[PDB]
């Protein structure tokens, strides 16, 4: 016999197996690992399949070697079909051998039918066992792909999207209906997907007027200088400006609020608030202004003409906001004239419209692609959460207006969208700080209500411990690469779905490429080996020791300085 | 309403006729009913059909072989249909006195019989050092000469497969007690019941629940009817190994 | 026999049951599991009831199998009637056999009057045992049915109202006096109740004049300006 | 004689002054720890390992507890012979379709 | 044999090394301290490498000195090349030596 193992103890969710004779010596190396599977039966027909949790091979000088494998029942195989369930009893003693190849395949292949299988990885301890997940349930529920840096977490993310892109049914040679949005901050997936639409700050044009009330305040208001006059004028300056630039159906012109997404001229908004700094007033507390047409009062019928700078105030006494908004005006010009905010506050956002913005975000424009990579490396960090929340809310509300059109039309032509949030703790942090609150509630809206509108998310992070538990728990399917910080490990373990006994203790000991998926989409929480990327994500990292080893660069200094001064 | 499509409609006809369960309707009753249907149609003398003797002839407590049922789905599909029906197993197989009556013919090689014994003994016994109620299957063979029967006995004993026949020495009379005491013996792998007369003497010596798993090709032994029996007819002896 | 189990230790809220023979292996699989109910007595009419919290089947080469069960008393069965309270004392040894189907049913149905039972579910660990609630006390006090996505929260709500319409006095045919109003935001209960009156915006005619002062200033009035 | 049934996918966002007026509570699986801490604090009784079983409740498994049921127990709700209109999108079924072109400009024009 | 150490117990990520002779009396100071590297093998070619986490030298009046070393495997050396991810099963008993200068360099150099 190769192995002579036997159940010597039975717990409600634990088996203690003593290997009496070990002769082949490759069964221990390959088939008696921590993540290995064992069959527990007196026959070959019906077996209680159990996964290993622990072992302790003690040897003594005179005593016999004791092996003492500690396992836990995961389910029940019967006639080649595997039934899950830990409340199945195998009365000891029972003969234990490593699970045969057909039984391990029956764990994963039987639970998910052929048309629903999504295979992107194989089992780590048995490379012949493909591990398919329920591909509908894989993406309809949210995904959390975590694992420390250098473990190949970005390899795992791109391999999933590459298999989803190549998930074409037979009948056509064009692109499929995959819609993947990647918030790429480390700029890794440009070379992972060459047939995609990569959008950096020099290419992306996000309109400032598509921001809602929360994001417009977050870009322009000062939290420390929380002035009610500065807050409230910014609503009246924008909402009235949104009404003027509306030229279509007049029935929705007066329904425009601050959060409504229509175009306004922010240069006129600055001119409006700057005019309110120049507020004069008469004995009747009415602000009088003079322009080319003539003198006029400050009312809603003459509130539209303060939007141009050619307004001369007329009055005697100090106005209500004479000088109280000059803190606001100088802060507004520091943003629209900021060259790093040219993609969100430049002249490109003036001419672009709602349709071309949404065609850009999901690659529905002239060059259609399944994957739209949003290179947010060039985005400033203080506006990065705003830019993420703008795209996140636009895509989610696109999915809302997708469903409720088809709810009253009963059509199956659907657009399901995956949003990959690489470095997701940046966007949705554990801290309740107000600066990231715009991007935290936009992701949370997608995390909670998003799966019913066809907008689901993929949270990728090397450090999960700042991902908020209100959003990380919404990810039903959870993938883990090697996790070496105990703070990340303990955060994972308490946020985990229904797991098995000791499979989550393998997180610090994962080798390169090994992962761990649980959730409703997979049959059994297991350590797999992800399929190796033929087109891996490589970021262009500036090589300091390569560049510092070179001779002192003397020519490439004045080119930097003269370009700073715009010459 | 075709040869490959209609055949499911007969199952509920047999099911309410005998008030019987689903697993012995399709596998035991209908498969026997189709076989005797062929036997009145394969012959070219009497194609006329009777009904009074046809109803009780199929309930003979035997699962007769069907050659068409073996054909249009293959060997692997047909042998596993018998695996889940009358060989219903569990993870916690109880220590019952299981009897395996196998038809051993002179055209059968020893190695193919030894492969079936090595699977019956491994699947129907628990000879662990830690159990308090060990069990061993009882093996009975028929239809072979005594000289060919002792050759299988001697080759089994050389490969460390210790068995008892109730004959612990030369010139011994049949001792059923050694068969019962080997059932609780962890160093006795199985029991090799020599013949029919020694078989029927063995049932009187046991008081625990007894099961009979008869697998045959041509002839079947008339086992007493009060204990549970499984009578399965196959083509060759190699089909028995993938059923036990 | 099939089960030979007995209490070897008594704590105030813990029993320790030692299984000695267990001849029938079928009993241990479904009736000796964690959460299953044991009856603890020396007679067949007055018994303790104990739910299994833990067990440990220890086996070894030379000694017999050590099947030890941890259970906790929950109540008392006197002549087919179940009385709650685990403070009753059973001095060891008391022979232990698994509780019958009528005894486990009496755990969840004898605190309720037969007229007052409203059943919409069965026990998770024993689907043959229904778990009634007190009928009257269910709906006049408010109910909170909360669950995650895909957990059957909408299925649990729809099933409970389905038994409410099926709750009929055996005197008549036709509609009973059940009155359920559902605020369906995701349009899911139209299928679950095909004989109902589904009211979307196409058929609903809510009069605007029944709004109070506050609701008329949100339907018509902008609050920012 | 006008009572209410509070059915919510996210119990932690209901008002405490409204959620506590309920007496019978039916708790299915709760993956959000914000939901679990809200439910466990406002719950009338307790069960032995409610912190670990609220994530671990399977499909159709609830916990009926309150005034109407004396023993807070883990139940399995009866299977709906007429199930509600479930909300889900079979992503791989939709993604295996070729690139949807027609049903995109309809979404833009109705916004 | 200046050092005679041997594995007596194997965990998934822990080894129990039993030093039996320790003749040199200097090997323990530099090469059997906490953080030092051991050579777990029965042959010169392929070896497990384990770092010492904690040790204990119990000495009694009549019995032998039981030098116990608790080490955790970090990787594998196959003819001079170090491979990380130490989880390969070293079936006890096994000869344990301090790792020579070439293996410890190969832990840090070739990566």
């Amino acid at each position: 016999n190769d192995i002579n193992a036997e159940v010597v103890s039975v717990s409600p969710n634990k088996l203690k197996i003593s290997v009496d004779d070990l002769e082949e010596f490759k069964i221990a190396e390959e088939k008696l690992g921590v993540g290995s599977y064992l069959r527990v039966s007196d026959n070959q027909d019906v077996a209680l399949l159990a996964i290993i949790d622990n072992f302790s091979i003690e040897v003594k000088e005179s005593q016999k070697q004791k092996y003492m494998i500690e396992a836990s029942p995961i389910g029940l195989v019967k006639n080649g079909k595997f039934y899950r369930g830990g409340d199945s009893l195998a009365l000891p003693p029972k003969k234990v051998e490593p699970a045969k190849l057909d039984e391990i395949i029956s764990i994963y292949s039987d639970s998910i039918d052929i048309n629903d299988r999504f295979t992107f990885s194989s089992l780590s301890l048995n490379t012949k066992v493909s591990v398919p997940v329920n591909g509908n349930r894989f993406f309809n529920k949210h995904i959390a792909i975590v694992g420390s840096t250098g473990s190949g977490k970005s390899h795992t993310v791109a391999k999933i999207l590459q298999k989803a892109v190549d998930e074409k049914q037979e009948g056509y040679k064009g692109l499929n209906n995959s819609h993947i949005i990647i918030f790429d901050i480390h700029s890794e997936y440009e070379n992972a997907f060459p047939n995609s639409n990569v959008l950096n700050v020099d290419t992306l044009t996000l309109p400032y007027w598509l921001l809602n009330g929360d994001e417009l305040e977050e870009l322009f208001l000062d939290t420390e200088a929380n002035d009610h006059n500065q807050r409230n004028v910014f609503r009246q300056a924008i909402t009235l400006n949104k009404k003027i630039h509306f030229q279509g159906d007049p029935a929705t012109k007066e329904i425009i609020s601050f959060h409504s997404p229509y175009y306004f001229d922010i240069n006129e908004v600055i001119n409006y608030i700057n005019n309110r700094n120049n507020e004069r007033k008469n004995k009747d507390n009415e602000h009088i202004w003079s322009d080319e047409e003539g003198n006029f009062k400050f009312d809603n019928e003459n509130a539209h003409r303060l939007f141009k700078e050619n307004v001369t105030p007329d009055g005697s006494s100090a106005g209500a906001l004479n000088g109280k908004l000059l803190n606001f005006v100088d802060r507004l010009q520091s943003k629209i004239f900021d060259k790093r905010l040219d993609f969100i506050l430049g002249e490109g956002s003036k001419s672009v419209t709602f349709k071309e913005t949404l065609e850009t975000l999901i690659s529905y424009g002239k060059d259609k692609s399944n994957i739209t990579i949003l290179d947010v490396s060039g985005v400033p960090f203080e506006v990065l959460s705003i830019c993420v929340s703008l795209i996140s809310r636009l895509i989610f509300e696109f999915g809302y207006h997708s469903k409720k059109i088809k709810r009253k039309s009963n059509e199956n032509q659907d657009i399901p969208i995956l949003i990959v949030y690489e470095e997701a703790h940046k966007y949705a942090p554990k801290s309740d700080l107000s600066k990231y609150r715009t991007s935290k509630e936009a992701i949370e809206r997608i995390a909670k209500e998003g799966r019913k509108y066809g907008v689901t998310l993929l949270l990728a992070s090397q450090r999960p411990s700042e991902i908020s538990e209100t959003i990380f728990s919404q990810c039903n399917t959870f993938i883990s690469m090697r996790l070496t910080n105990p703070d990340d490990q303990n955060y994972v373990k308490r946020l985990l779905p229904d797991t098995v006994g000791d499979i989550t203790n393998l997180l610090p000991s994962l080798k390169e490429g090994e992962a761990l998926i649980m959730g409703d989409s997979i049959s059994i929480p297991s350590i797999v080996k992800i399929e190796k990327c033929t087109i891996p994500p490589s970021s262009i990292d500036i090589k300091y020791l390569d560049e510092w080893r070179k001779e002192w660069v003397d020519s490439e200094f004045d080119k930097i300085i003269e370009q700073w001064s715009k010459s | 309403k075709s040869f490959d499509d209609q055949k499911k409609e007969t199952i509920q006809i047999i099911k309410n006729h005998f008030q019987c369960e689903d697993y012995e309707a399709e596998h035991y009753l209908y498969s026997n009913a189709f076989r005797k249907t062929y036997d009145i149609s394969c012959n070219k003398k009497d194609r006329r059909i009777k009904k009074s003797d046809f109803v009780e002839s199929i309930n003979k407590s035997k699962v007769l072989f069907n050659i068409w049922f073996y054909q249009y789905e293959g060997r692997k599909e047909y042998l596993r249909k018998l695996k889940e029906s009358f060989i219903r197993r569990s993870v916690n197989t109880s220590p019952y006195a299981r009897f395996f009556i196998l038809e051993f013919q002179d055209k059968t090689d020893i190695k193919t019989v030894k492969d079936c014994i090595y699977k019956i003994q491994s699947n129907w016994s628990n000879l662990s050092k830690r159990t308090d109620r060990p069990y061993s299957p009882f093996l009975l063979f028929h239809g072979t000469s005594d000289a060919n029967l002792y050759e299988l006995k001697n080759q089994l004993f050389n490969e460390d497969l210790i068995f008892t026949d109730g004959y612990p020495f030369k010139g011994s009379v049949f001792t059923p007690k050694m068969l019962i005491e080997g059932f609780s013996n962890k160093e006795i792998h199985f029991q090799f019941i020599n013949d029919i007369d020694d078989f029927n003497e063995t049932l009187n010596s046991i008081n625990i629940r007894k099961e009979v798993y008869q697998f045959y090709t041509e002839n079947c032994l008339d086992i007493p009817s009060q204990l549970p029996q499984v009578n399965i007819q196959v083509k060759d002896f190699a089909d028995i190994k993938e059923i036990v």
